[PDB]
């Protein structure tokens, strides 16, 4: 099934190999370390705390 | 036996509103690719059309801004525009005014009809208006010019351009798009090898074919005639 | 797989089509791979460069 | 600038844009403005360039007819580095360059940047013409090899000439000089390949 | 410098800028988490017993070192086990050929090498190592063009690219488009995604010809169309280089591969005119000029437009407060902004003095360092950002950018609080269809008691009123955000210290293309253009189109 | 590597033969980076010889 | 052969020599048409059987 | 200015290597006329353009296509190679035919061919074999023909020999399109046309035919 911004114009696909693990967010370092930075950590673990 | 067949055109074969097929029907031996090479070349160099030049929108001073109510930035309103053809039909340049109020898309339909502007496509959108009390007027200057003139070689001595609120857009004064000769066996009965040239031209519309192919061969025998006279030095 | 999409389409097979010249229409001889390659464009511009 | 091709020049030249050209040759065309009469002062030829009239531009020809310019790319290796070329002038913004001169330089038209200079002083441009000129440095100073080698085009396309299939068209026919062959191919009733006896002289 | 064994699904082999530091600007791959402590761990589904099942752990470097780790490329024959009976795989760093029982995982996708930006190639593994780097390198300097338009070719990485940055809008709450506008976009949104506090209709604000870092322009043009209904994470408005939330970096066309009379010789390239006619290459650049008004110690340098010694030629695109006009065509060596800078001790030579004396001119006291435009750069004006030092006064100008700016912060929390006006009362008009129906008599009334009707005793009743308290606080809200903004507006600026005013212009120049631009493939087949050939020359096949 | 990579680059290659044959092509890139670098020093050091 | 031509004739018909050669393998090398598809690398079949 | 105004060619400048052998350099031509013109006229004269050469030719001794005949250093197909550039120039007789019954000791030129009063035999210089000292003998019945443009041997019973046919004057046709240059307008053509021919016309009037041909092809469609 498709998005109705697939149902725009649906790319055609040669892949072969069934894909198992999406392509996870691409910017998760650069935004999971500044929020480890500033956070109220109630334990002395990650960052200003 | 030594002096020639003449070409003469026979029948236009009309396919489309813009496509066009003609063929010319007694042609001489290799004088096929001569005439098809060179009608080619004429065709798609230097004919004369009818593109846009200078579009004054209302309450526009520069292309980069957007305008409020309608669905496309102004440039792409300029995009959509210069591909707009026009067959002007009784002068060299002229002004067209397109005002519409209200939801809905745009085509080149709500252009003010004058006598001797003949829009070839009236279902060439424009714009997108996207609001009820949403408006729009423009000049929309239309000039007959020839080959590719971008706005950069168009300001000279800026030609009296002191309204800011007046947008340049470049020109392409070319109505075809692709012409493809071909050649083949003419069946005329006293006779084994000649020719049949069979052009088969693509304009946008503004063009007669015809007058395509009449203006081609009267351009290259008028270029021509440094030679038959020669004038030695 | 690309040459049974260039059979669904009535393109030749190996991808290699008759192209004419420009200048004389003469047919090139020996006939040449045309396409569709997705060309960029970067900013070492002349204008900034000269 | 960045460097193109262009190969129609002879070897010896160079495409200079107006622009480059126009602002490097400026004191030559305050001397040559104040040499016609144009403009009496430097204040007016000052004035007259920078509006770039239509009669700077017939002066600059004149000024820059037979003054070498000296190309040059920028990791200079040897002396072939930097060679000198009478430039022509282009509208455009790019340094049109002979393709027989890029195996010296080491060229390529991928980007590669090349430094212009100008010769002022009347030794300069004599040096610059009797032993930095393109066509005298035919040969590399480490060997005597030729340096001026066809590259990568012109020796497939002479290759691709010179050569001789088994059954091309007018195999056979014999053949009454080399232009009667050039006459035979642009009429196409003869392969560029095809084993026949001419006469050569 | 080099590449190690331990890098696969953690660093990119291919994508390092060669030159000095080749192998230390390293880029992360597509998948390569990282650890609690830091070490880049990857991602691998356990191979169990003799099936892969698809416990997606993620191992570090260290723990990779032991297992036997399969291929990407290993056949499945749709239970999970491998179709051979001895698959190849790797180790310790060494590769081997293991039987299938041996194994003990098995690589999650086959991009899990190389980077996002080396996943964009189509056929990577068909070209050398160095072509991919120098095309991966040259990829990510593309300048986002006129109008951009697909990868014919793509790869599938083309949309999560483009929706993982942040250079297009995409939906939050899924729902029918109720209005689109060049610069604005305003989603009503579905029932059950709605939040029953608020009346939600989100509005997504486009970001309009702003430049770049490097001077492009970074702009964001709206993809859908109104009454079309989207969904959660459905692209809006495409930004720059994209296309239906597809990555566009460049333009595709019909190209040739044969040698055309020496013009393209080394890596030169042709390039029909047909092209230029089409503005496919047609980059818009958007630069900023600045014109600091300093506090000299001989006194300070004003802004005015009667500056010396330059005559109307050049002061007639100024204002009379000194400022171009927005949208005037400047070009080279024309004023933008007059400064008049003054100065003592003239002391003329005296051929100055008799040239003066000649034509009766004054000596000028103020010198002139007017903000003119840099030679070659011919664009557009489309913005001037006037900053003032609290306590100067500001001219004609600034007062009209602030009575500009004014209006349009007011129109625009006017505009929140009407547009969500029309949603709280859609959504009293939803409430007053059910216990207590109206059907005429709410419509009879006006909007004053919509959100005070008599219901039956359910908790649409009291969201009458929680939706009317809702209204009551958006209308203390925007007359307190209204203040605010006007302050936060016509407050003074925290500038240098010395500094007056600060007048930033911003030309727009759209650059052609033209014989010495660079362009390139995405396998490193570059190239500067050198010929900008006609349509008649460019060859062509045996139905008419020029390549 | 004693198992080598068997296929052309017509054929396409898989993910372990284009990571094997990726350490000789940043080894290559490596070397051509410092070799510059020590060959601008050497004719340095031999114009001033002579 | 443009070492020869050096060598026998002198500068300036090798000067003239080479830009005609290279005004002749252009011109050549576009009627060559000369391309390169993807049908013009012949894998060998004796290839499976070798590995 | 309007849109049928043209660039024409002004100075075209015809400077000749002293006999036959133009270079007709002109200029300025719109951007890309100066491949139409220089293809047309290449492709005009090298093709079809009229004219009479030698098409066939019957030995006295020799029938066999490839043979001796005694007295002559060159073969028979050297002889038929001497032959095919013989420029013959004919007047209003469509298909003359000639002998050369000549024994002698040295050189055959064409000044020793028989004289007909309709037929121009160009170059009389022109050597076509050489006899031995002897009383050697060499007569053939040489036949012109008119013809349009160049028929090889391959395209068409005494046993007599065919010759290859080039009626057509021009030997080499060459133009050379270079960049003109107006004092505003910045691309424009310039024809370098370079033409040499066998003699029995100069190339001024070559290119003047070349120009009425295709001029008079045109005739229907022009105004
Ligand atoms: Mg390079």
């Amino acid at each position: 099934v498709y998005s109705y911004t697939e149902k725009k114009r649906i790319r055609k696909d040669f892949g072969k190999r069934p894909q198992v693990l999406d392509v996870p967010y691409l910017l998760s370092i650069q935004l999971d370390s500044f929020q480890k930075f500033i956070e109220q950590d109630p334990e002395g673990q990650y960052g200003l705390e | 036996v030594t002096e020639f067949l003449k070409p003469r055109l026979v029948d236009i074969e009309q396919v489309s509103s813009t496509h066009a097929k003609v063929t010319l029907e007694p042609l001489e031996r290799g004088f096929g690719h001569t005439l098809g090479n060179a009608l080619r070349r004429i065709l798609l160099s230097s004919m004369p059309g009818c593109a846009v030049t200078e579009v004054e929108i209302d309450g526009v001073l520069h292309e980069y801004s957007t305008k409020e109510g309608v669905q496309e930035d102004i440039l792409e309103i300029l995009l959509n525009l210069k591909g707009l053809a026009v067959r002007v039909q009784g002068k060299d340049e002229v002004i067209l005014t397109l005002n519409k109020s209200g939801i809905g898309p745009v085509t080149a339909a709500d252009i003010t009809h004058d006598g001797d502007v003949e829009i070839v496509k009236p279902q060439h959108v424009i714009c997108h208006l996207t609001d009820e009390n949403a408006s729009i007027s423009m000049r929309i200057k239309v000039q007959r010019g020839r080959g590719y003139v971008p706005a950069s070689t168009r300001i000279h001595s800026e030609e009296d351009e002191r309204p800011i609120g007046r947008l340049l857009v470049d020109a392409c004064y070319s109505p075809v798009e692709r012409i493809a000769y071909n050649v083949e066996a003419a069946r005329v009965e006293q006779r084994t090898d000649l020719d049949k040239l069979v052009i088969e031209m693509e304009t946008n519309g503004t063009i007669d074919p015809e007058e395509a192919i009449r203006r081609a061969a009267t351009i290259l025998a008028e270029q021509l005639e440094a030679f038959v006279d020669l004038e030695v030095l | 797989e690309i040459k049974e999409l260039l059979k669904l389409g009535d393109l030749p097979t190996s991808g290699q089509i008759r192209l004419y010249d420009g200048r004389t229409g003469e047919q090139f001889e020996r006939p040449v791979t045309v396409g569709y390659m997705y060309m960029l464009k970067l900013n070492h511009l002349v204008d900034d460069k000269m | 600038s960045v460097i193109t091709v262009g190969p129609y020049l002879r070897l010896h030249q160079c495409g200079l844009p107006k622009k480059m050209a126009l602002e490097l040759f400026k004191p030559f065309i305050y001397g040559k403005l104040e040499l016609r009469g144009l403009a009496t002062t430097i204040k007016a030829a000052k004035k007259m360039v920078e509006r770039e009239e239509a009669v700077v531009w017939d002066i600059l020809d004149e000024v820059i007819r037979e003054h070498p310019v000296l190309l040059n790319r920028a990791p200079t290796l040897h002396r072939l580095g930097i060679q000198a070329f009478e430039p022509v002038l282009i509208e455009g913004k790019a340094i049109q360059l002979h393709p027989l001169v890029c195996a010296a330089y080491n060229a390529d038209f991928d980007g590669d940047q090349m430094a212009v200079h100008v010769p002022l002083t009347l030794e300069a441009q004599l040096e610059a013409r009797a032993l930095m000129m393109s066509t005298n440095n035919i040969l590399s100073p480490a060997n005597g090899e030729p340096i001026i080698v066809p590259s990568q085009d012109v020796v497939l396309g002479l290759y691709y000439m010179t050569r001789d299939c088994v059954n091309a068209k007018g195999e056979g026919m014999v053949l009454t000089g080399p232009k009667e062959a050039e006459r035979l191919y642009r009429s196409g009733l003869a392969s560029l390949h095809a084993r026949v006896k001419v006469r050569i002289t | 410098r080099d590449v190690h064994p331990t890098h696969y699904g953690r660093v990119c082999p291919i994508e390092t800028p060669e030159g000095p530091n080749i192998g230390l600007i390293n880029s992360l791959s597509v998948y390569a988490q990282t650890n609690e402590y830091g070490f880049l761990e990857t991602p691998y589904r356990k191979v169990t017993d003799g099936v892969v099942t698809d416990e997606i752990h993620y191992l570090s470097a260290i723990e990779e070192g032991n297992y036997v780790i399969a291929q990407a490329n290993s056949n499945l024959d749709e239970e999970g086990h491998f179709v051979e009976d001895l698959v190849t795989c790797r180790s310790k760093g060494e590769s081997s050929l293991f039987s299938r029982d041996q194994v003990d995982y098995m690589d999650v996708s086959t991009q899990q090498v190389v980077s996002v930006g080396a996943s964009l190639i189509p056929f990577l593994e068909h070209d050398d190592a160095n072509r991919a780097l120098m095309g991966a390198n040259m990829q990510r300097q593309a300048v986002p063009t006129l109008r951009a338009d697909k990868p014919l070719v793509g790869t599938g990485m083309e949309r999560a690219v483009a929706v993982d940055s942040g250079v297009t809008a995409v939906a939050k709450r899924g729902g029918v488009v109720q209005y689109v506008d060049a610069s604005r976009i305003v989603i009503k949104v579905n029932e059950d995604e709605m939040y029953p506090g608020e009346a939600g209709i989100d509005i997504y604000n486009l970001t309009k010809y702003t430049r770049s870092n490097q001077n492009t322009c970074i702009n964001q043009m709206p993809c859908v169309s109104l009454g079309e209904p989207v969904e959660r994470g459905d692209v809006l408005a495409d930004g720059p280089s994209t296309d239906l939330g597809e990555l566009a970096l460049g333009q595709n066309m019909r190209v040739a591969f044969m040698p055309w009379n020496g013009y393209n010789f080394e890596d030169s390239i042709l390039v029909s005119e047909r092209v230029v006619q089409e503005d496919r290459f047609t980059t818009i650049h958007i630069q900023e000029l600045a014109c600091v008004s300093r506090d000299t110690k001989l006194g300070p340098e004003e802004i005015t437009a009667d500056i010396p010694n330059v005559g109307e030629a050049a002061l007639s695109k100024l204002d009379e407060s000194g400022i171009v006009y927005i949208g005037a065509e400047v070009t080279g060596g024309d004023i933008l902004v007059g400064k008049v800078t003054p100065k003592g001790e003239t002391q003329l030579t005296p051929e100055e003095k008799l040239l003066r004396a000649i034509f009766g001119e004054k000596a000028s006291d103020v010198k002139d360092s007017s903000l003119r435009v840099p030679n070659g750069v011919s664009g557009t004006v489309i913005d001037v950002q006037v900053f003032t030092r609290d306590g100067v006064e500001k001219d004609k100008r600034a007062l009209e950018i602030e009575e500009m700016q004014l209006k349009q912060a007011k129109k625009d929390l006017s505009e929140e609080l009407q547009i969500l006006e029309a949603g709280l009362f859609s959504r009293i008009r939803a409430v007053l269809v059910a216990g207590g129906v109206e059907a005429e008599k709410l419509d009879k009334l006006p909007r004053d008691r919509w959100l005070e009707l008599g219901l039956t005793d359910e908790e649409k009743q009291n969201q009458l009123e929680q939706l009317a308290e809702q209204y009551d606080e958006l209308k203390h809200e925007f007359e307190k955000k209204l203040e605010a903004k006007r302050r936060k507006i016509t407050q003074g600026d925290d500038l240098a210290p010395g500094v007056l005013k600060i007048v930033k212009v911003y030309l727009a120049v759209k650059r052609r293309i033209q014989p010495g631009d660079k362009m390139a493939g995405r396998h490193g087949n570059k190239g500067v253009i050198s010929k900008i050939n006609p349509i008649e020359d460019m060859p062509y096949d045996e139905n008419g189109t020029p390549v | 590597i004693e198992t080598p990579i068997t296929a052309n680059f017509r054929e396409g290659l898989n993910v372990l033969q284009y990571f094997i044959s990726t350490h000789g092509a940043r080894k290559g890139l490596a070397d051509t980076a410092l070799k510059t670098a020590n060959s601008g020093y050497l004719t340095r050091r031999l114009v001033d010889v002579a | 052969m443009l070492n020869t031509c050096y060598r026998i004739l002198g500068l300036k018909p090798t000067v003239i020599f080479a830009d005609q050669i290279m005004y002749t393998g252009f011109a050549y090398a576009a009627r060559s048409g000369a391309s390169v598809g993807i049908d013009d690398m012949v894998i060998p079949e004796k290839k499976h059987e070798i590995i």
